[PDB]
């Protein structure tokens, strides 16, 4: 790895640099090189690693949905493959960026996580990735990295729900995202919206043992299960 | 379009 | 180059496809490929190639200006190398990029360009990227930077005020990046101003010429010129 | 801060 020789330390640094500077291809490389090291990640270094890729990936997502929509609209004159190529080309670099995190949440920072704050987060993580995967996948795998993402998920949910408050903000951020997969992913907005609703109300029951600070961590998420079941009901 | 963690 | 395989249309294509998805480091990519294939460039494939690498310097230029003011800070606690090492990173791309636009139209769009329209372009295009090295750099060649921008930006001042009118586009948009260039890099405020004024007024007494949409088309650069004379005054 | 051709 291009990061082997740079200390631990000098990598977290830098990667919060490349954050202040929005500089996410920069910041994951610098994560990755970090993970690398071996050692387990604190809370706030595996947040810079979430940052980072969801960003990377993120802007990913966004070109390969324009180039998508360009693509079936061109499949409604001929103007040749090169439409196909570029989405394909972008498709091959998403991919890539999902298995990377993959790989590094499977060697080695999964099995190394036994608290359920990290084994929760990585988890999720996981999960997450795999749904982008399922996001551009077609048919012949489209099926088994649906189930990958969703035993995830699944995991993620049973450990959460059996070792975190219900205001927990990765226990509400894991179940919005699981259930924006059930509503996109997975075929099952009636699933979506149970998930959503029990996941918000269970929060709000929980909310008077917070401090003012972590009121308003759990209230901000809250507000995006609320806005899916504005969009979806 | 759906909103995730962020 | 990773592009000599592809067609030059299936390139400039490609260009188009990049800037819809926002995609500027592959926009530049595909360009880079079309100008090496050693045809002219069109019009609106010169304006591909200025957005691409105008984007993607952009994004450098604004992570360099980050860093250095965190550099600057650091050095009125000491943390290490670690804040020099990184702008000096993103300092080395930004000049890697500058570079390479310099050596295409050194090699050879320039040579080659003969109308008005072309070569004012390129010159402007020329002193754009030399101003962009002379914005980081320091001292031993920091002056020859600055006379080699200076030197292209008045070349295509001669061109643009023999061969076209007050209000084209382009020698408006070389005046006002000039304009720039005395303000900001050769502390010549005086000379930023009076420039800036001069290409207005005349501008404004052309404008009578013009129909509705060039009309527009040379309004909307003279606010820029009004803009900055409002902040500079 | 100065505005150049964007
Ligand atoms: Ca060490
Ligand atoms: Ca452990
Ligand atoms: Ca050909
Ligand atoms: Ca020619
Ligand atoms: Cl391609
Ligand atoms: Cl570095
Ligand atoms: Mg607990
Ligand atoms: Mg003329
Ligand atoms: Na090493
Ligand atoms: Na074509
Ligand atoms: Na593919
Ligand atoms: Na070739
Ligand atoms: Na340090
Ligand atoms: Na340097």
């Amino acid at each position: 790895g291009a990061m082997g020789s740079m200390e631990r330390a000098s990598l977290i640094q830098k990667a919060k640099l490349a954050e202040q500077a929005e500089r996410y291809e920069d910041m994951a490389a610098f994560m990755k090189g970090a993970v690398e090291k071996g050692e387990e990640l604190s809370c706030e270094e595996r947040n810079l690693l979430s940052v980072a890729y969801k960003n990377v990936v993120g802007g990913q997502r966004a070109a390969w949905r324009v180039l998508s929509s360009i693509e079936q609209k061109s499949n409604e004159e001929e103007k040749g493959p090169e439409v196909r190529e570029y989405r394909e080309k972008v498709e091959t670099e998403l991919q890539g960026v999902c298995d990377t995190v993959l790989g590094l949440l499977d060697s080695h920072l999964i099995k190394e996580a036994g608290d359920a704050e990290s084994r929760v987060f990585y988890l999720k993580m996981k999960g997450d990735y795999y749904r982008y995967l399922a996001e551009v996948a077609t048919g012949d795998d489209k099926k088994r990295i649906i189930d990958s993402a969703r035993s995830a998920y699944q995991e993620a949910m049973d450990i959460s729900k059996k070792e975190m408050p219900p205001t927990n903000p990765i226990r509400l951020g894991l179940a919005l995202n699981f259930s924006v997969f059930h509503y996109e992913i997975a075929n099952s907005p009636e699933e979506a919206i149970s998930l959503a609703k029990t996941t918000f109300d269970e929060a709000m029951a929980d909310l008077h043992t917070l401090s003012e600070d972590s009121y308003k961590d759990s209230t901000l998420i809250m507000q995006l299960l609320r806005d899916n079941l504005t969009l979806w009901t | 379009s759906s909103n995730t963690l962020r």
